[PDB]
RNA sequence: GGAGCUGUCAACCGAGCGUGGAUCCGAGGAUUUCCGAAUGGGGAAACCCAGCACGAGUGAUGUCGUGCUACCCGCAUCUGAAUAUAUAGGGUGCGGGAGGGAACGCGGGGAAGUGAAACAUCUCAGUACCCGUAGGAGGAGAAAACAAUUGUGAUUCCGCAAGUAGUGGCGAGCGAACGCGGAACAGGCUAAACCGCACGCAUGGGUAACCGGGUAGGGGUUGUGUGUGCGGGGUUGUGGGAGGAUAUGUCUCAGCGCUACCCGGCUGAGAGGCAGUCAGAAAGUGUCGUGGUUAGCGGAAGUGGCCUGGGAUGGUCUGCCGUAGACGGUGAGAGCCCGGUACGCGAAAACCCGGCACCUGCCUAGUAUCAAUUCCCGAGUAGCAGCGGGCCCGUGGAAUCCGCUGUGAAUCCGCCGGGACCACCCGGUAAGCCUAAAUACUCCUCGAUGACCGAUAGCGGAUUAGUACCGUGAGGGAAUGGU
């Protein structure tokens, strides 16, 4: 939460958690950001 | 929680008809309407310190009145009329 | 008048401010019919001390900061 | 009447039906009787509605 | 709370108040005419007239102010008519009820239009409407349960089973349950046998018992049986309980059951353990919370240049904030001008929730084995029959469940259910009561949202809106926003 409060007002940043990833997000923001720690949870949830 | 004589009589009627009733010694009082006429003689004979002979009531509809918010009726009135007894003290109603 | 000034008077005397204060009341009425009352402010301002009378009598027989 | 005044029973209501199978209401009422009680012997009596059912078991003297 | 204010259609004025804290916001208190359940008696609701007690006023009747006085039910007392026991009724003092509310709940009453291409059975539909009566939810509920040879183990609710089994002028249509997956979990008191004590009825006088049992006497009639109450004992399905028999066992003191002794029980106090606002008993006084609600306050960063213009929030170059780029206002698209937002601070008093005491209550004698003779396990009830209601089941071979009428059992070697019924086997112990949670609803209070409406739309109602107007009445019911 210390880097979750850091980018919530900038326009055109998006915010959400790994199991909530989905289509219409990624296909509306031209970079997608993982956190070192929510891109192995994301590859360790469905191997 | 006690009571007064001054709650019963709440003002003098002052108009052309009333003037011409001062000459003779003749009161004209709005007195509070529901009020019968031998707490309207105990009040005045305990206020002005005065005799009085005889009290007059009449009681008077109040008039309605056209405004764009509809018809409003105004208060209704008690008028009491006070004669005094034949050769007393007169009222000063001030003026 | 304060309500601080109302609370020394002791049982009766209260009973006579406020006797004398529905006489301050009752010419102020005659004033007003006749058309010679300049301030009408002042109307209003006996009808408030004559209502603070009423309720420093009434809390001392219910036993609110009873006191002469 | 249809309502004892000891147990509190009424009619109930129900049917009747005919051989063409058509229904009507109307009322089942108790078999009210009715009794002059006594409450210790020798006492005066009191006119009271009660039912058969309880004529039958000991609810009443007279 | 912090400099203006005396609400608003809706101004024009008049006269005043405020840094000695006003107006305004919140909490508690006082006042609270008259009608209305309306309740002193009356009435055409908002009016009319009193009685009694205590005060005020008058020379004295007049007059005045504050209290109290309906009816019914319940409890506690006094009196006890015809009429004797007595009751009905009456007097007195305490408590309670009545009426209203948008939906939701439970019990009871109960249509029709329509569908059947007509219609009567059936449907619509146990719907509309109606009556009784609640609670913050209610009802239900601790197996007379299902199941079928292994088993599940209170109820309610949602998803399946399933538009299936079936049921139907087998027409139109209607329609389960077994069981499986979940939400949520909780279990507790009484009646009876018998044992003490209190009151009433009947019987008995050395017939006899009883005086806690045994052991000696004494007393010389308060026993024996039964009825109504209050305690103890008892709460079960693998049947349990009372009553026996044998071992085993009792925290202190006082009192008590004719006297002594051995033993045991009862009452009161103390000590110790437990439980508590609860379904399992119930009120209250204190004190303390990192607590919650009913006002609030603080809160970062541009007077930036030039162009356009009445106006910059616009364009164009620049300077910053961001745990603040939600929304709105301001002379046109504003994070940096304002009210605020993110994020933190704030409660005298009242109320709610919780903790600790105070207080209140329960427990401190039984436990274990054997015996299987007796006693008990909820009565005008179950069952049976007659007529009906409802179950998928429309009277059918019709079980289970419920109503009225009639007949009318048994206490465990009992009784009820397992879809007529019988035998066997399995399952459970009806005719007493209470029980949180999951579920249903929003007149009303705060806080957000909309591929919702934007004045013939959205509520009938942005405007005198249930207003004007129409109707005797119940009811009907508009139109009108923009400098
Ligand atoms: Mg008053
Ligand atoms: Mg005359
Ligand atoms: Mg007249
Ligand atoms: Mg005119
Ligand atoms: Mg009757
Ligand atoms: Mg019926
Ligand atoms: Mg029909
Ligand atoms: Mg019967
Ligand atoms: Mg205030
Ligand atoms: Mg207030
Ligand atoms: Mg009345
Ligand atoms: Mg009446
Ligand atoms: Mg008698
Ligand atoms: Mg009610
Ligand atoms: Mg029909
Ligand atoms: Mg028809
Ligand atoms: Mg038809
Ligand atoms: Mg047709
Ligand atoms: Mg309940
Ligand atoms: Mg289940
Ligand atoms: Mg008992
Ligand atoms: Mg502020
Ligand atoms: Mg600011
Ligand atoms: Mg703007
Ligand atoms: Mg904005
Ligand atoms: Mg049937
Ligand atoms: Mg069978
Ligand atoms: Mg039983
Ligand atoms: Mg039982
Ligand atoms: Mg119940
Ligand atoms: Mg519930
Ligand atoms: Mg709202
Ligand atoms: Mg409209
Ligand atoms: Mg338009
Ligand atoms: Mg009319
Ligand atoms: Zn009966």
């Amino acid at each position: 939460e210390a880097g979750a409060k850091s980018v919530r007002n900038l326009p055109g940043v998006h915010i959400l958690a790994p199991d909530q990833l989905n289509t219409y997000d990624v296909l509306r923001a031209d970079d997608v950001v993982f956190s070192v720690e929510a891109l192995n949870a994301y590859i360790a949830a469905n191997t | 929680t006690l009571a007064d004589p001054r709650d019963i009589i709440l003002a003098p009627v002052i108009s052309e008809k009333s003037y011409g009733l001062l000459d003779d010694n003749v009161y004209t009082f709005l007195v509070r309407p529901d009020s019968n006429k031998t707490q309207i003689k105990i009040a005045v004979e305990k206020i002005f310190a005065v005799k009085v002979a005889s009290v007059n009531t009449a009681n008077r509809q109040g008039k309605r009145k056209r405004t764009r918010t509809g018809y409003g009726k105004r208060k209704s009135t008690k008028r009491a009329i006070v004669t005094l007894a034949p050769g007393s003290r007169p009222i000063d109603l001030f003026g | 008048v304060s309500p601080g000034e109302l609370r020394e008077l002791t049982d009766e005397e209260l009973a006579e401010r406020l006797r004398e204060s529905k006489e301050e009341l009752f010419n102020l009425r005659f004033q007003m019919a006749t058309g010679q009352l300049n301030n009408n402010r002042r109307l209003r301002t006996v009808r408030q001390e004559i209502a603070r009378i009423y309720t420093v009598l009434r809390e001392r027989e219910l036993g609110l900061a009873t006191g002469p | 009447a249809a309502v004892c005044d000891i147990c509190g029973k009424g009619p109930g209501f129900g049917k009747s039906v005919s051989h063409s199978h058509r229904r009507t209401s109307r009322r089942w009422d108790p078999n009210i009787q009715t009794v002059h009680a006594v409450t210790r012997p020798g006492g005066n009596k009191k006119r009271l509605n009660v039912c058969t059912s309880c004529i039958k078991a000991g609810k009443i003297t007279r």
